[PDB]
Order: structure tokens, then sequence, then C-alpha cells
């Protein structure tokens, strides 16, 4: 995320706190698909939502982990 | 002391017209209605509310970029007809916060900091002055021209 | 278009972002879904260049 803008309020921690199983490249992944977001969406800066957007669209796995096993 | 009811009334109406026009994806009737907008504030000379309605429009989920670009130009238009020096800063501050992070208005931040900067100048704050317009990375704005 | 087109046309754009331009993307489609059409039409990008 250096060469991110993520103006204001981006908590940066916030969405690696969540378990999230990812790849070296998949926090990459993530960093582009919410910059292609933003390019879009043409925020000069890495809005604290895309953040939404990029994690979730990026870690698209269908699990689908029955909580019956708990 | 009776326009606030009307000017208050109609800005709601094209609030609504401007939600209707966006939700409808058409970006000359948002464009219009924001420009609208921003011409009843102007003529009422009412520039708190002005600044107000900018913020909200500016902060709406989804708003369009080329609205908001001809929002934040016709604001800029407004900076030179207006006669209080106090006014002047206010307006260019809630501008300034507006188009920060927004690509597609980084020329009128530009334009609008180093406007701000020549003010501080003309008060004698130079140091206010400097260390406001360094916080722009011109550079970094491919869409500007060279000379400026 | 924003996933081809979009880079040939100022990936200065993405540049000033922070991130590099697509390196390239796939298209998933069920069986019988055309896909294919998309790429015989964005084949009307250059002509020559495709």
């Amino acid at each position: 995320t250096a060469k991110m803008n993520l103006s204001d309020e981006v908590d940066l921690e916030d969405y690696v706190s969540r378990p999230d199983k990812i790849s070296a490249a998949e926090i990459t992944a993530i960093c582009q698909e919410a910059g292609m977001h933003a390019v879009r969406k043409n925020r000069y800066v890495i809005l604290p939502k895309d953040f939404e957007k990029g994690y979730r669209s990026n870690v698209k796995k269908p699990d689908t982990d029955f909580d019956f096993y708990k | 002391m009776d326009n606030g009811g009307n000017l208050e009334a109609q800005i709601d109406a094209l609030l609504n017209v401007e939600k209707q026009m966006r939700l409808a994806g058409d970006v000359a009737g948002t464009r219009k209605a924001a420009c609208d907008i921003l011409d009843l504030c102007f003529q009422s000379k009412a520039w708190k509310t002005l600044n107000d309605q900018i913020v909200v429009l500016s902060k709406r989920r989804g708003q369009l970029k080329q609205a908001v670009t001809a929002m934040v130009q016709q604001a800029m238009g407004y900076i030179d007809q207006t006669p209080d020096l106090d006014i002047r800063v206010e307006l260019i501050k809630t501008l300034n916060s507006v188009s920060a992070g927004k690509i597609y208005v980084e020329l009128e931040r530009a334009r609008l900091i180093k406007i701000l900067a020549k003010i501080k100048e003309q008060q004698g704050l130079i140091d206010e002055a400097a260390e406001l317009m360094q916080e722009i990375a011109v550079e970094t704005f491919g869409a500007m021209a060279k000379t400026e | 278009r924003e996933s081809i087109e979009l880079p040939l046309m100022n990936p200065e754009l993405f540049i000033r972002v922070g991130i590099k331009p697509p390196k390239g993307v796939l298209l998933y489609g069920p069986p019988g879904t055309g896909k294919t059409l998309l790429a015989r039409a964005i084949a009307s990008n250059i002509d020559a260049n495709f």
C-alpha cells in the first residue's frame, strides 16, 4: 500500500485482522483491484470503502463451511 | 426575512430531481441539476448554505464524476465575485476539502490552493502559504500543462 | 473496455492511481455463454493490432 493514497480513514489492519487466508500475490491482487475500482471511480486517493470492495472481491472463495462442525 | 423557506424548498426539490437523474445515470441531467442548485445558492448570496450543499453533494454515495467537475468549476468561477475575504477563505477551504483525493478535480484543487497561497501572502503569512501550497505533488498531475 | 482498451488509452492515469495497469484478464462463463463473441467484437478496436 506504500504507493497508494488511502486518503484519511482506510484502516490498514482493519482488513488484515480478518482470517482471510491469502497469498503473497493475493495482497497485491487486492491492492490492484482496489486501485482499479478507484480508477473506475476516479478517486485520487483510495477511499476506505474501496478496501471493502477489494478484500471481499479478491478472497472470493466458495468455502461454504458448515457451522454444524463448529 | 421570508426568502429562507423558499430557498430551502427549492434546494430540496432540485435535490430530489438530482437523485432521480443520478439513479437514472443521466450525466447531463445530474450536472444541470447541480448547476441549478449552485446558481440558486449563489444568487441568494447564502455562502454558508452553498458550502453545505457542495459538501453534501460531494459526499453522496455514487455521484457521477462530470457533475462534480461542473460543480467545482462553477464554484471556482464564483470565487472572484464574492465580497468577503473571510468568505473567500471559507469557500476555498470547502472546495479544497471536497476535491481532495479526486483525480478529475486535481487541476481545480491546484489552482484553488495557489489562489489561497496568494491570499495568505497578501496577509503577510508567508510561512502559512508556503506550508499549505507545499502539500500538492503537482509532479504526478499528468493532465496538467507543463508550463503551469 | 476498462480491462484492455482503457490501459492503452492513458496508462498514466493508472500510474497516478498508484497501481500498474491490468496485466491479463480471463473471461469466466458457463458453457454456451458466447464469450467468444465478446472477443470477436473487441477485435473492433484495432482490427490489425489484435
